[PDB]
RNA sequence: CGCCUCCUAAAAGGUAACGGAGGCGCCCAAAGGUCCCCUCAGGCGGGACGGAAAUCCGCCGGAGAGCGCAAGGGUAGAAGG
RNA sequence: GGCGACACACGUGCUACAAUGCCCACUACAAAGCGAUGCCACCCGGCAACGGGGAGCUAAUCGCAAAAAGGUGGGCCCAGUUCGGAUUGGGGUCUGCAACCCGACCCCAUGAAGCCGGAAUCGCUAGUAAUCGCGGAUCAGCCAUGCCGCGGUGAAUACG
RNA sequence: CGCGGGGUGGAGCAGCCCGGUAGCUCGUCGGGCUCAUAACCCGAAGGUCGUCGGUUCAAAUCCGGCCCCCGCAACCA
RNA sequence: GCCCGGAUAGCUCAGUCGGUAGAGCAGGGGAUUGAAAAUCCCCGUGUCCUUGGUUCGAUUCCGAGUCCGGGCACCA
């Protein structure tokens, strides 16, 4: 379909964009502009060459879902040769931004171990 | 991070210190107690103990390390575990 | 939700304003 | 037979290719594909879901070939699989549909395939053999997503002639299989 | 060939997202693809397709330099 | 305590001991008959999941595999599939 | 530098897990305070934060400042969702001498748990609960969901 | 060492016969209730099931050897 | 070997002399309770072991078989 996966076609194409990792709510909102596509119109709801200038176009605006991780992970590895504090957080899988480690770091330390 | 409107903040007799270094050739091992500063591109193939808080931490200083402050590759707190 | 910056509402309980909030 | 176009590129430049980067002093020492194994090991109906003739079902379709079953050639205990299981499925793709899937494997699979860098510059048997994995069988413009319902790679046995591993990447070369590194 | 057994191929008409059109011999006479080779970025130098920058890091000094020195 | 295999057991057979080892008290309607077809173990290397070992492929293998169950004998120029 | 750690455990809060909802746009309706190196109208640039200008205000008259929920229309159509925003990558604005530990805010992308929560347990009897938003103190900045107040809508129930 | 039996999470025990998955009580930890503790409640975690070899695709679960323990017997003089 | 007994809700068992598969036990939930509880309210779930035949229909009735349990013997 799209660059790495299928819109949902009775979701409109707005969300259906987003589903695109790599893509939020604003390059969904733009990428329709650019290409002139009407949002309201469902998945299934698209013509061929409507997808094409999209498909085509928003694969050449921006890496979405593996090239995105590329750099994503390569970032976080990147952090983590040099030993930056930030690497330090990431090697030790600890909130990276400035949390407060005591406590409410579930999200960043998962199942809790007592 | 730092307004780029403003300068890249660097302190500037440890900034002054690097550029002497420069034109000595790398040598002279910088300690400082400059944690604030941004590494500057002079910096790389140089070396700092930057200082923790209680020790002069030595740190290779890398292009890959240019454009981050000096006190990120000095750990402040020591951690390992519990038990 | 009220925690969502991108919200206008997030924006109105974080009382700033941004992209989606305009003044 | 049928006309394969990417054969007709095999006999029109890879022949003449080969001759001139190696000088073959026999037209049959030139390398040739012998054919294409198609495995998958399944290991999913050696228990549960016994009729997966849906991964039949996408074989043939990929291949215009019902494939075979590879079962269990001894019982297991680690592996939940007791003897006389099947446990995969095979096919041997031979001179018409062998030209053919590979032409529409580097035509189409390959471009489809996800951040497809390539492929493995080194998976080579060393007997003039090349090897490779897949992680999904929705690759093919044959295989549609609302028709998959399970992502079942494989892995595929490009057989050849050929001898060494140096003159079967350079025969696969000159078909233009896009080497990762 | 066991007789009844295959599921005949047939002419087949690959449209590429480009609708690059590649006729082969498939199950199904006329197929789309999102990709063609003639499409694929490993084959059009690679394009960058969204970045070409490759690796920016280091620098990429821009607001650098700037230093009273 | 009956029968099977081995050593005891001295290159025929047989050959004792409360000698050294183990098995059997069934099973297969196919594990039988015939015709036809195939050849293993194992190792390497390559190969998505997938491993040490699933299935695949190529490479080397005389039998070291298998042959319903103890051992032995027999055995792929098949008794094995 | 630490008071910000962090396998853990508890208290107190906020946001939620959705359609009596969520998002967008327009349209309303307050109170109470604050403000001369401060409110900053308004204008421009900037996706925005914000920056460049810039009047008035010296305070019922200038501004902060829009109240928000509400109402209209639109979308979403039960979906881990246009729910959820946690985390994280990156790019920025501002303050500050300096935002690495250790600030906030903007933008892009990321889109965590969470489907109303065991044992247990809390508050509230009226403009109360509940819900929505607004101001001030400290403060350059803000780690404020806190605190003190201010107002909008606005309940059920009390046999005993 | 003769014969029978047994040796499962921290404790006691169960699953063994029939090899496909080991459960109960107590106990541990966390929380709750209490002014605190006990009791009680919610919740969770927690087992080469003696050793070593063979059987088996696979062994606590089959077989053998070993160790420990227990029991019975160790006589006719 | 002979005789007879049942195969029913997760279980126990009802079961038509053929119109319906049900009682309670277990399960869950609701109220319930300080815990324990009990209680209470409501849902739980079946080829009526299989085959057949009959009659409009058969859980029923029945022929067979199996399991199933017991007994009654006999053992060269
Ligand atoms: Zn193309």
């Amino acid at each position: 379909r799209i660059a790495g996966v299928e819109i949902p076609r009775n979701k409109r194409v707005d969300v259906a964009l987003t589903y695109i990792y790599g893509i939020g709510k604003a390059r969904a909102k733009e990428a329709l502009e650019k290409t002139g596509i009407n949002p309201a119109t469902r998945v299934k709801d698209l013509t061929e060459a409507e997808v094409v200038r999209l498909r085509e176009y928003v694969e050449n605006t921006w890496k979405l879902e593996g090239e995105l991780r590329a750099e994503v992970a390569a970032n976080i590895k990147r952090l983590m040769d040099i030993g930056c504090y930030r690497g330090l957080r990431h090697r030790r899988g600890l909130p990276v931004r400035g949390q407060r480690t005591r406590t409410n770091a579930r999200t960043r330390k998962g199942p809790r171990k007592t | 991070p730092r307004s780029l409107k403003k300068g890249v903040f660097v302190d500037d007799h440890l900034l002054e210190k690097v550029l002497e270094l420069n034109a000595k050739g790398e040598k002279r091992l910088i300690k400082t107690w400059s944690r604030r500063s941004t590494i500057v591109p002079e910096m790389v193939g140089h070396t700092i103990a930057v200082y923790n808080g209680k020790q002069h931490v030595p740190v290779y200083i890398t292009e890959n390390m240019v454009g981050h402050k000096l006190g990120e590759f000095a750990p402040t707190r020591t951690y390992r575990g519990h038990g | 939700g009220k925690g969502d910056r991108r919200t206008r509402r997030g924006k109105i309980w974080r009382g700033t304003y941004g992209k989606y909030r305009p003044r | 037979p049928l006309d394969v176009a990417l054969k007709r590129k095999y006999y029109e430049e890879v022949r003449p290719e080969l001759i001139r980067r190696f000088g073959y002093q026999n037209v049959w020492e030139v390398p040739r594909l012998e054919k294409v194994v198609i495995n998958q090991g399944l290991g999913e109906a050696k228990e549960d879901a016994r009729i997966l003739e849906k991964a039949a079902q996408e074989l043939a379709l990929i291949t215009g070939q019902k494939p075979a079953v590879t079962r269990a050639k001894k019982s297991i205990s680690n592996f939940k699989l007791r003897k006389g299981m099947p446990i995969g499925l095979r096919v041997t793709l031979r001179r018409d549909r062998m030209w053919i899937f590979l032409e529409k494997l580097l035509n189409v699979a390959l471009p489809r395939i996800r951040d497809f860098r390539g492929l493995n510059p080194n998976s080579f048997d060393g007997r003039g053999n090349y090897n490779l994995g897949l992680r999904e069988q929705l690759i093919f413009p044959e295989i549609t997503y609302d028709m998959v319902d399970a992502l079942r790679g494989m892995d595929i046995a490009v057989v050849t002639t050929a001898e060494t591993d140096e003159e079967a990447r350079a025969l696969l070369e000159l078909l233009g299989f896009p080497f990762r590194k | 060939m066991k007789e009844g057994i295959h599921p005949k191929l047939v002419p087949a008409r690959i449209i590429c997202g480009c609708g690059n059109v590649i006729e082969t011999y498939s199950t199904k006479p006329e197929i789309y693809v999102e990709v063609c080779s003639k499409c694929h970025p490993f084959y059009t130098g690679q394009q960058r397709f969204v970045d070409t920058e490759g690796r920016v890091e280091r620098f990429q000094r821009r607001y650098g330099d700037s230093y009273r020195k």
